[PDB]
């Protein structure tokens, strides 16, 4: 019932926070269940 | 009801600092230091000397070119400072790797010495050549000016043999000329300065 | 006629204020006809159109004024005009782009694209080009994008290829601030033709005399043809072109760099800048090229002219080959390059020969304590590939330069007749693990110089005997004899034969 | 103008109220099976783009097998940021985590 | 097509070339002529102790402009 | 509400449509027979009716029957935009024209067929075959599959010895390559070449290009699938996560089928009588 | 990898002011310039030059299209990596009178 | 992997297109003809060349070709405001 | 001389342009193509 | 494995429509290298080995002034077994427009066949 | 194999084009241009849409083939021209 929920999302004027995995695959964002559940940061020596 | 929208456009284009006419030379001031914040990409080959990596990838392509966000010609830079992603200062900072690529993005502060002239400014550059259509000038030995024929007083002629330009008082004009700055152009990668001698 | 067409072009010029722009699409069309269509404008009316447009500039600054300045740019064969129109055409562009500093985006699109043509064909092209370097300082940037883009195709004739690099070695001496973007554009675009040659090297090129062929030699075909034009393959690539392209181009590199090195420019000029812009281009470009002859002769041709240019490169070549902060397969290749540069170079000093070998035997005698009982531990003989590569370079010197190390008495410098006595019977056995052929001839010469007696240990490999990229670097001698038929004539003074 | 500086100041102060300090973090001291696959993923993805390697690679051509050797000797210069589900985070380095 | 790829090869302003965003964080604050030559002498000495060669020689014209004569 | 914009009534009413770009409205085709699009068919009926209700408004502008066709034209200008968005909420021969709403709601449509269920490059499928002479964590790749599937391997100082040999072998001999990527982004296919060009191009891999925009990037040789790569291997009803496991690659000559150990037949729940498995690389 | 990096994966352009994908455009450059990417509903046509004593435009905010116009503004666009179906989805919801505003946080 | 992405989409707002679509696309479509005889895209039709390049013609909006143009939108000026069948069930409450 | 074969009466029969595609002895329509002397090659496998 | 394929050129017409496309080759042009698979009547030699892509019959339509071929498009190579020539039924003067070719795919017991 | 199209980039190859493994067109010297993606559709009745056909999408890509009456200009006049013996022989018949 896709456009049932679509009209509901517009009449609510909803912001999609993009954190369910079915919403990250739609917008192409990386899923965060497993290896996407953290961030890797590189340590650089110079100030 | 026609003011809450039109106000959003005037302050978008109103320049922050106007150029002042300084030390009573007539010449206005156009060299200005501005602090900026960047969002750049450090690369894996420069992961041992990160300051040299940002300087060689993002800062050196920017010098001596017109930049949109500062409204001027970026002369040089001073004081690069990478923002740490760890709000603990220190040398061993750390930046964030993108998930897909090995590239790391970060924030940086640096002071840009930019050259920002506006309209209504007065500059003194040396005349490169002169003809019976224009006067061409090297502003500060690096920039270019073009005083067109409608922007020259009518009582100033041109003697020909090429040749010197003739003013009203019969003086063949010398290189170091004062001129009023008209609409500064953007169009080519060569960034020129239109001018007037009329007032 | 001359007074008739002078107001014919002012009526069209006054059509900006009349606001219809009548003959701008006609008068400037007339100057846009090609040379092969003789219905174009003559030069007398071209003086008429020019001096109207050189003396009034206010009335072209519009999008209707675009097409006429386009036509002066696209004026084909402007460099073949008579001097009362040529020297007036030159003065147009010098005040066109002065009045509007926008068209220089598009003028040197035409000026750099005519560097294909020869030197005396385009002596006026550099007169306008150098002018706008001292005129427009912020044009050094995008000129470099015009040199790389209008560098010719690799499979062109040499006429587009020996006259482009000639016009581009022309560009260096007038602007050394450009400098590094010239040689990087040459050296990488020489390897494009260079390494397409040695993988052919099976049989010789016949010296056919028809090398320098001809003098100066001097239709729309625009249809809807984008269907199938199948099976017109004829896949053939020439070979004797490619030995003569490197004859043509790389002689002119070494003939003009012969102008660029002489001590009048090495002491008060920019000749050391030539020497530094190639050695820093040596270790970046040509040293990671696998199996490439005939391009390391340029650094060989230059670093032999003075005693300084030699000695300011031997210390550079060794710092590549013995610093820990490099890659190992660079370090082995520079040792591979060092023994072949010393022994295959004619005009050197004899005290330059010994200091390489004195430092090299020092490195083996600074090896003498630290790493000479590591062999018996659990590992391989591949842990010592830097040591074997350095000893192999030592053997390659003595197989060529041996009589230098004989002193006046008849003895050997720095105990070379005692040094190999220790190295052979050491617990590395460098007779087996170095190259076979450089060690085969070293055993013969050690008998004919009475230095070592290492026949029976090369004999002592009967039942006794990753590695493939280490055997192969022992087979790449950098100063193998040149195949190029016409560049060796210059190299005959510099490069030593077999005997 | 200053309206950027009013926003950068907020963004970094909000990012200061999420950084849990090194004395107060309360997650596990183990490398939890997914760091190890992503550390060796990302470090090998750097070594293939000419990163400086801090191990004596001995004829190993595989970039992933090199990172598995930089991990065993604690030579990987990376930092894991463990997100707690309100947004706040703990920065654990790779040297102090314990690999399985 | 070809000249579609020339215009991709014309600019080539990507995220290794150019930064993502640039914001001016304060008001631009002018300096005297006495601090321009104080700056251009140290900045040229830093970058000459590759590319940037087409840029520094324009600064040396600018450096010579505040005290000398073409 | 942080913009404090007003909830207005013209949110409910459509003063204009928008038309999708031409790329999204290309003509349909069957064989040589290139028909007209579904989307243009509905969108023209609105545009004829809009011109009518404009032309007939000029007819009533000079003063009955003309008031009864204008009011009937409001029924059908509403009914044809109702047809443009929905299909069941319009009238239809037997099965009417699909609207943009009904292009979205089933197993097919858009939101499950092309957003959760995309089709992928670098994949292969074949019948599987038993093998006790491979490792249990392995799949036996045929040489038919092996000379097609390629992996971009960036050329560096530690792999130029094995990537020169890949460009020399070319896309016929197995431990080879198919195309190399320059530092500018363009590719160079090695298919039609001979050993002259390929050996003269393997020797240029570590050469820096003169550009400064791409002085960071290096080249990428698209080597074939060697014995050290891995593979996602996929029995087709994936009822649990052990039906999609990661095998190592062992390239076997002289075979036409994927070839799998017996220890993996309980995990995928496979019986070796014609099961196809997807090989994702 | 098996749902973006192999299937479609476009690097599209996105305006950082209206937050929309399909309102972007690379300009037709005037003959000296290089073409750049500029939004459309964040843009204002050059006829709207209505009233620092004067409010003249910096000429770097002025871009053209091939149909003739000059627009002011429309800058602040970026490049994000999306699937292509999101570009097609956002062109089907526009036909329904529905807009999708994308929040792109590095600003 | 050698083309990194910086900015990235973090959250998605839903919304309604106001009738100021005339800002982003005034290339409006009035002719219900799709193609003429002799196969050309007619001006002001549903295959106009300002809506993106088509049949090897250039885009009148991009200046780019058949492949490189992203496509562009176009509006159809309804002379009267007929309502939307999506939001109709939820204005019939409010009426 | 290329020919054909009538499928019914088995008469060998060449056929030219502007001819009814028929046999000329019986009136049969189905008219199969004969094979001529022409080299094909095989592995003996 | 045998397999037939009806090659019909009268699919595109009505009964009141005159003839457009004709079997056999065209002149005033060079259709290259199609004569190794095909005979001078536009039909294949029988016994001929055809792969995917290979021409299977030549026709000449008058509405293009051009000789196009039809193509054997199948994953499995075959041999032309039979070529039949279907005559007309209605009138006694029009050209042949229906040809049914028979292919022969050899099928040795490869690995994966079920016994 | 080769399909002649435009000239090619790189300042190297001026030649025709040629498609590569299933998806993209290259020159014969190795160089390949961007955006070359072949746009082939799927196959699934399928809506009551069977009319208004003018194109035939030849040349391995998008569209623009079969222009209407681009060779019919001699076609309706070659029924009355190709065949002989029209019995219009009036004064030549007395010579015949």
């Amino acid at each position: 019932t896709t456009c049932q929920f679509l009209t509901k999302a517009v009449l609510d004027n909803e912001r999609e926070q993009l954190d369910s995995p079915s919403a990250r695959i739609v917008v192409g964002k990386l899923n965060n269940v497993g290896t996407g559940s953290f961030d890797v940061l590189a340590k650089v020596p110079n100030a | 009801n026609e003011n809450r929208e039109t106000a959003r456009f005037i302050k978008k284009h109103k320049k922050q600092v106007t150029n002042p006419i300084d030390e009573k030379n007539g010449t206005s001031n156009c060299i200005v230091r501005v602090p900026i914040a960047l969002y750049v990409s450090l690369a894996p080959m420069y992961l041992e000397n990160p300051l040299q990596g940002v300087m060689k990838q993002h800062l050196n392509p920017l010098v001596m070119k017109y930049n949109n966000k500062v409204g001027g010609v970026v002369l040089g830079y001073e004081g690069l400072k990478i923002l740490d992603a760890d709000p603990l200062d220190t040398s061993e900072k750390l930046i964030k790797i993108t998930p897909d690529t090995p590239f790391g993005f970060t924030w940086c502060h640096v002071n840009l010495y930019v050259w920002q002239p506006q309209v209504g400014d007065v500059l003194e550059g040396y005349i490169f050549i002169q003809s019976a259509s224009h006067i061409g000038l090297l502003i500060h030995d690096a920039f270019n000016a073009s005083i067109k024929k409608n922007n020259i007083p009518v009582d100033w002629t041109f003697v020909h043999n090429l040749g010197h330009w003739v003013d009203s008082n019969g003086e063949p004009i010398d290189g170091k000329l004062r001129f009023t700055v008209r609409n500064v152009h953007t169009t080519g990668r060569v960034v020129s300065v239109d001018g007037t001698l009329i007032s | 006629s001359a007074a008739m067409y002078s107001r014919f072009v002012k009526s069209a010029l006054d059509d900006l204020d009349k606001n219809d722009s009548t003959q701008i699409g006609i008068i400037a069309n007339q100057v846009a006809l090609p040379s092969k269509n003789p219905e174009r404008i003559n030069d007398k009316n071209l003086n008429i159109l020019l001096d109207i447009l050189s003396s009034n500039i206010n009335r072209i600054e519009s999008s209707r004024g675009t097409f006429l300045i386009q036509s002066i740019i696209n004026f084909e064969k402007w460099w073949e005009l008579p001097p009362h129109t040529l020297s007036k055409y030159i003065y147009f562009i010098k005040i066109l782009c002065s009045s509007i500093p926008k068209w220089w985006q598009d003028v040197s699109m035409i000026l750099v694209s005519c560097f294909i043509l020869p030197i005396k064909q385009t002596v006026c092209h550099h007169d306008m080009l150098k002018y706008f370097l001292r005129m427009i300082p912020s044009s050094m940037g995008f000129i470099d994008t015009y040199l790389a883009k209008f560098f010719p195709n690799k499979n062109d004739t040499r006429r587009k290829l020996v006259n482009y690099t000639s016009n581009l070695l022309k560009l260096r001496g007038y602007c050394s601030e450009l400098g590094f973007q010239i040689w990087s554009l040459l050296i990488e675009k020489i390897i494009s033709i260079d390494v397409e040659l040695q993988n052919e090297l099976d049989e010789l090129d016949d010296d056919v005399d028809d090398d320098d062929l001809e003098e100066v030699d001097l239709m729309d075909i625009i249809e809807g043809m984008d269907g199938t034009e199948e099976y017109n393959v004829e896949l053939t690539q020439g070979i004797k072109e490619l030995s003569t392209k490197l004859d043509s181009i790389l002689t002119l590199v070494s003939t003009h760099v012969e102008e660029q090195v002489t001590p009048e420019s090495l002491e008060s000029g920019e000749g050391v800048g030539v020497f530094n812009t190639l050695t820093t281009l040596f270790k970046t470009h040509v040293l990671p090229t696998y199996y490439t002859r005939s391009i390391q002769y340029i650094m060989f041709h230059v670093s032999q002219q003075q005693l300084e240019l030699m000695d300011s490169f031997l210390v550079t070549l060794i710092d590549i080959s013995f610093a820990v902060n490099e890659a190992a397969e660079k370090k082995i290749k520079s040792l591979q390059y060092l023994g072949s540069y010393i022994a295959r170079a004619k005009k050197l000093s004899r005290t330059q020969i010994i200091f390489v070998a004195s430092y090299l035997t020092s490195w083996l005698n600074r090896y003498v304590i630290e790493r000479e009982e590591e062999v018996d531990q659990r590992g391989g003989m591949e842990r010592f590939k830097h040591f074997y590569a350095a000893f192999q370079a030592l053997c390659y010197i003595f197989c060529f330069r041996h009589n230098i190390f004989r002193d006046t008495d008849g003895n050997w410098e720095c105990e070379l007749d005692k040094f190999f006595q220790r190295m052979v019977i050491s617990k590395f056995n460098p007779l087996k693990f170095c190259n076979e052929n450089v060690m085969l001839m070293f055993a013969r010469i050690a008998q004919q110089e009475s230095v070592a007696y290492c026949f029976s240990i090369i004999e002592n490999n009967n039942n006794e005997r990753t590695r493939q990229q280490f055997i192969d670097l022992q087979s790449y001698f950098p100063y193998d004899p040149l195949f190029l038929k016409n560049y060796k004539i210059l190299m005959k003074e510099y490069y030593i034969e077999w005997s | 103008p200053e309206d950027f500086q009013q926003h950068e100041q907020i963004r970094r102060k909000t990012l200061k109220e999420k950084a849990i300090p090194k004395d107060q973090r309360a997650t596990t001291p183990y490398m939890t099976k997914y760091e190890r696959a992503r550390i060796l993923g990302t470090r090998a993805l750097q070594i293939s783009m000419n990163a400086p390697v801090f191990v004596d690679l001995e004829g190993e051509t595989d970039p992933l097998r090199i990172a598995m050797k930089e991990l065993a000797e604690k030579k990987i210069p990376l930092v894991i940021r463990r997100y707690l589900p309100d947004g706040s985070f703990e920065d654990w380095s790779v040297e102090e985590l314990i690999v399985d | 097509m070809m000249k579609g790829s020339r215009r991709t090869g014309n600019n080539t302003a990507t995220t290794l070339n150019t930064p993502v965003v640039i914001h001016a964080t304060q008001l631009p604050q002018h300096v005297s002529t006495d601090e321009v030559l104080q700056f251009l002498e140290s900045f040229i000495d830093e970058k000459e102790n590759t590319n940037l060669s087409s840029s520094i020689s324009q600064l040396k014209r600018i450096q010579r402009d505040f005290k000398g004569l073409p | 509400n942080l913009s404090r914009k007003l909830v207005k009534a013209d949110s409910f009413f459509m003063d204009v449509l928008v038309v999708p770009p031409t790329r999204f409205r290309l003509p349909s085709k069957l064989g040589e027979e290139v028909h007209e699009n579904s989307q243009n068919q509905l969108l023209s009926k609105v545009l004829t009716t809009s011109l009518l209700i404009r032309d007939l408004n000029d007819d009533l502008s000079k003063l009955r029957v003309i008031f009864s066709r204008l009011m009937n034209a409001f029924v059908t200008i509403q009914n044809d935009v109702n047809a443009f968005i929905d299909s069941t909420k319009a009238q239809s021969g037997k099965v009417p024209i699909p609207g943009v709403k009904q292009a979205l709601e089933k197993k097919e449509g858009l939101f499950r067929k092309h957003m959760m269920g995309k089709r992928v490059n670098y994949a292969a499928r074949s019948v599987i075959s038993p093998d006790p002479n491979i490792e249990t964590n392995e799949i036996g790749v045929p040489p038919v599959f092996a000379v097609k599937l390629t992996y971009p391997e960036p050329v560096t100082a530690y792999n130029i010895a094995e990537l020169r040999q890949a460009v020399i072998n070319g896309p016929d001999k197995w431990p080879g390559a198919t195309q190399i990527q320059n530092e500018d982004g363009s590719l160079v296919s090695l298919i039609g070449m001979s050993v002259e060009q390929r050996k003269a191009l393997a020797n240029q891999l570590l050469t820096p290009s003169s550009n400064v925009s791409t002085h960071t990037l290096n080249k990428k040789v698209y080597r074939h699938i060697k014995n050290r790569d891995v593979v996602l291997m996929n029995r087709q009803p994936t009822l649990h996560k052990a039906s999609m496991m990661g095998h190592k690659v062992r390239v076997l000559p002289n075979e036409k089928t994927l070839r799998l150990h017996y220890a993996n037949t309980g995990a995928y729940n496979a019986d070796f009588d014609g099961d196809e498995m997807n090989m994702h690389f | 990898d098996r749902l973006l990096n192999s299937s479609d994966y476009t690097q599209a352009s996105v305006c950082r002011e209206c937050g929309s994908i399909l309102t972007t455009q690379q300009s037709v450059p005037r003959i000296g310039s290089i073409s750049t990417v500029c939004c459309r509903r964040c843009s204002m046509r050059f006829e709207d030059a209505k009233k620092g004593e004067k409010i003249f435009i910096d000429d770097s905010q002025i871009w053209e299209d091939g149909q003739g116009n000059k627009f002011v503004g429309g800058n602040e666009t970026t490049t994000v990596a999306i699937p292509f179906v999101l570009k097609y989805l956002d062109s089907e919801l526009s036909a329904m009178g529905i807009r999708l505003r994308y929040n792109v946080e590095p600003k | 992997i050698s083309k990194p992405v910086g900015s990235e989409i973090t959250s998605v707002d839903f919304g309604i297109l106001t009738a100021k679509i005339r800002n982003l696309s005034a290339k409006q479509i009035t002719n219900p003809t799709v193609l003429d005889n002799l196969g050309h895209p007619v001006s002001g039709g549903l295959y106009d060349l300002a809506l993106g390049a088509f049949l090897r013609n250039l885009c009148s909006t991009c200046g780019l070709d058949e492949k490189f143009c992203p496509g562009h939108q176009g509006h159809i000026e309804l002379p009267v405001p007929c309502y939307n069948p999506l939001f109709f069930n939820q204005l019939y409450i409010y009426l | 001389t290329l020919k054909y074969i009538c499928a019914e009466c088995s008469s060998k029969l060449s056929l030219s342009r502007t001819d009814a595609v028929r046999c000329k002895d019986c009136g049969h329509r189905i008219l199969l193509k004969a094979r001529t002397k022409r080299l094909v090659q095989f592995e003996a496998r | 494995m045998y397999k037939t394929e009806k090659v019909d050129l009268a699919l595109n017409r009505n009964r009141g429509d005159p003839i457009t496309q004709h079997f056999g080759f065209g002149n005033d042009e060079w259709p290259k290298e199609w004569l190794e698979k095909l005979d001078e009547d536009g039909l294949p030699y029988i016994g001929t080995y055809v792969e995917e892509g290979d021409p299977i019959c030549a026709y000449f339509d008058d509405t293009l002034n051009k000789t196009k071929i039809k193509t054997y498009h199948s994953s499995e190579p075959a041999y032309i077994e039979e070529v039949n020539l279907i005559g007309d039924e209605s009138n006694k003067f029009q050209e042949l427009q229906t040809v049914s070719i028979k292919y022969r795919i050899r099928r040795t017991p490869q690995i994966g066949d079920k016994f | 194999t080769f399909i002649r199209g435009p000239i090619c980039g790189t300042d190297n190859c001026p030649s025709r084009l040629w498609r590569i493994i299933d998806g993209r067109r290259t020159c014969q010297y190795g160089h390949v241009m961007e955006g070359d993606v072949e746009f082939n559709d799927d196959e699934d009745g399928a809506g009551v849409i069977t009319r208004r056909l003018n194109l035939t999408t030849n040349a391995t890509g998008s569209f623009q083939s079969s222009q209407l009456t681009n060779s019919q200009l001699l076609q309706q006049q070659q029924r009355q021209s190709h065949k002989k013996f029209k019995k219009l022989i009036g004064h030549e018949a007395k010579l015949l």
